[PDB]
């Protein structure tokens, strides 16, 4: 699901269907406009754990593991330069909501029908 | 450069760390409880919320003073 991970973000990332930043994703949880809501766990994190579940177990909302917040940047290119070869310095987020609009592709039925269940 | 009239510096904003963990509070339950009064215009957002200040809440780009 990890390859499928990787596509949904690439056509989050063609359809402008993100929203970057954990407070993005807080105003989008609060316009009630969120479909998928990616975390991570097991990480570098003191006390935005518990926060990041209270707010992220809101409402109609398939949870994703991530084991690594720096990792979690390249997939979403936030300093996404000299893709030959590796980017320079790219931060690690929390939670993007992906506000993707695509729903007719090849993937995209399998992956709805997955988070179904 | 450094002139007979001193410059006055300009205003830096000095960087608060864990403010956007500042906004709801976390309890057993999952339920929100915010400590700053929602926007009902439709200049600023549903999520926008107000200012913290000593008397009265003052919005963000809507530049709207609700006095009590
Ligand atoms: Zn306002």
């Amino acid at each position: 699901v990890n390859t499928a991970l990787q596509e949904v973000l690439k056509t989050a990332l063609i359809h402008d269907g993100l929203a970057r930043g954990i407070r993005e994703a807080a105003k989008a949880l609060d316009k009630r406009q969120a479909h998928l809501c990616v975390l991570a766990s097991n990480c570098d994190e003191p006390m935005y754990v518990k926060l990041v579940e209270a707010l992220c177990a809101e409402h109609q909302i398939n949870l994703i593991k991530v084991d690594d917040n720096k990792k979690l940047g390249e997939w979403v290119g936030l300093c996404k330069i000299d893709r030959e070869g590796k980017p320079r310095k790219v931060v690690g987020c929390s939670c993007v909501v992906v506000k993707d609009y695509g729903k007719e592709s090849q993937a995209k039925d399998v992956i709805e029908e997955y988070f179904k269940c | 450069k450094s002139y007979t009239t001193p410059k006055k510096n300009k205003h830096k904003r000095k960087k608060v760390k864990l403010a956007v963990l500042k906004y709801y509070k976390v309890d057993e339950n999952g339920k929100i409880s915010r400590l700053r009064r929602e926007c009902p215009s439709d200049e600023c957002g549903a999520g926008v919320f107000m200012a913290s200040h000593f008397d009265r809440h003052y919005c963000g780009k809507c530049c709207l003073t609700y006095c009590f």
